[PDB]
């Protein structure tokens, strides 16, 4: 599309500039163009892709939650009828959010996942696939909702299976995946006990492996372990 | 307090 | 354009929802549609218009300043040549910012200002005209730069003349106008002494009129007086 | 410290 005429390296450079300027929509567009060049992504480039889209969709999701709460209050008994505007605007934001999720899922399917052979890259992309199906699930209310939830679950499960076989329990990708799959269990799959069990087991297995790490790797792993602990404290 | 997912 | 089919009242309602969701681009698009209905704006609606666009352009300006600083460092002696990307991306953000300023100026010219007869509305729109020319001036480097600066100055000066004749010195619109015209003098017109004089005179005349105000009006006026004081402390 | 203009 619109990035077809720009060099791959220039798209990456501009994605980094967009990140510095907090222009995440631009950053995502540059990284989409880079993916569409057809070459595999490096570790740094995968990070840029994920940062860009997680910030774009994160803003859409926060807006959707504001509007959904307003809409829910409007449907409470005793609430005045204010017309279709709240629903219409929530639907507009929702459709835009779904479009971005579909875009990310499309990049993963064409053709990031199929070309990813190393454990790190494959787990990273499968985690992303689970996340963007999870974001679709947050807004789903219809007849494909169960299939959206199962698509998230299946992607997370494959990522977990690979990560357990091929990566140490302190690996930041493995840890972030487990954090997100635990959130999936808690608030999407209605399985709080599974969420708590996964967070605890992940935390404890990482703790036991910290002794193998350099100071810098220790800092990276413990940062994500603290997120797991934050959720355990909230949930128990 | 909102639960954490994998974010900065 | 795209809002032509939506009711004026629905556009206003959605602008308020967009504000609650911090979706300022949407908020600005809704308020543009409302203006284009051709009816004059109420006090609340003028506030929504200004809030929307000042947040959109404020984000663009902050991004432009980040990129401009990177570009300036790239042109320092000893800096490696990294290609045209930094300039290109700064230009992209700059062109988008200029487009939004031109959009706002177009709404003011067609036909908000000419229909605004009450002092409050006319001063408000002329302040906005000065502000959006000022934002154009922040990025201007060429042969029309002096005319852009004079357009900002002329709009601010007409707003100041009306505000002094028709509004009390504690009026929040008068105070915000004086704050912004003082910033114009300081950093656009290279007139720091005029900026300081205007901020001091505005502060002191407002102080002398506080005794006439209710508690709520006192709070509104003193909030803006503190911004004037913040600048005086920074500049002296 | 950036100077103030008329913002929230
Ligand atoms: C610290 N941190 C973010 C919180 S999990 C990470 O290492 C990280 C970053 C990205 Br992009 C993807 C994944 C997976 C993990
Ligand atoms: C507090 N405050 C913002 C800081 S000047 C204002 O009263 C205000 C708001 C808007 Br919109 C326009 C103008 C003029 C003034
Ligand atoms: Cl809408
Ligand atoms: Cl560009
Ligand atoms: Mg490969
Ligand atoms: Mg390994
Ligand atoms: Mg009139
Ligand atoms: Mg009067």
């Amino acid at each position: 599309g619109a990035m077809g005429s720009m060099e791959r390296a220039s798209l990456i450079q501009k994605a980094k500039l967009a990140e510095q300027a907090e222009r995440y929509e631009d950053m995502a567009a540059f990284m989409k163009g880079a993916v569409e060049k057809g070459e595999e992504l490096s570790n740094e480039e995968r990070n840029l892709l994920s940062v860009a889209y997680k910030n774009v969709v994160g803003g859409q999701r926060a807006a959707w939650r504001v509007l959904s709460s307003i809409e829910q209050k409007s449907n409470e008994e005793g609430s005045e009828e204010k017309g279709p505007e709240v629903r219409e605007y929530r639907e507009k934001v929702e459709t835009e959010l779904q479009g971005v999720c579909d875009t990310v899922l499309g990049l993963l399917d064409s053709h990031l996942i199929k070309e990813a052979g190393d454990a790190e890259s494959r787990v990273f992309y499968l985690k992303m696939k689970g996340d963007y199906y999870r974001y679709l699930a947050e807004v789903a209310t219809g007849d494909d909702k169960k299939r959206i939830i199962d698509s998230a679950r299946s992607a997370y499960q494959e990522a977990m299976d690979i990560s357990k076989k091929e990566m140490p329990p302190t690996n930041p990708i493995r840890l972030g995946l487990a954090l997100n799959f635990s959130v999936f269990h808690y608030e999407i799959a209605n399985s709080p006990e599974e969420a708590i069990s996964l967070a605890k087991t992940t935390f404890d297995e990482a703790m036991a492996d910290l002794h193998t790490l350099s100071e810098d790797s220790y800092k990276d792993s413990t940062l994500i372990m603290q997120l797991l602990r934050d959720n355990l404290t909230l949930w128990t | 307090r909102r639960r954490k997912s994998c974010q900065a």
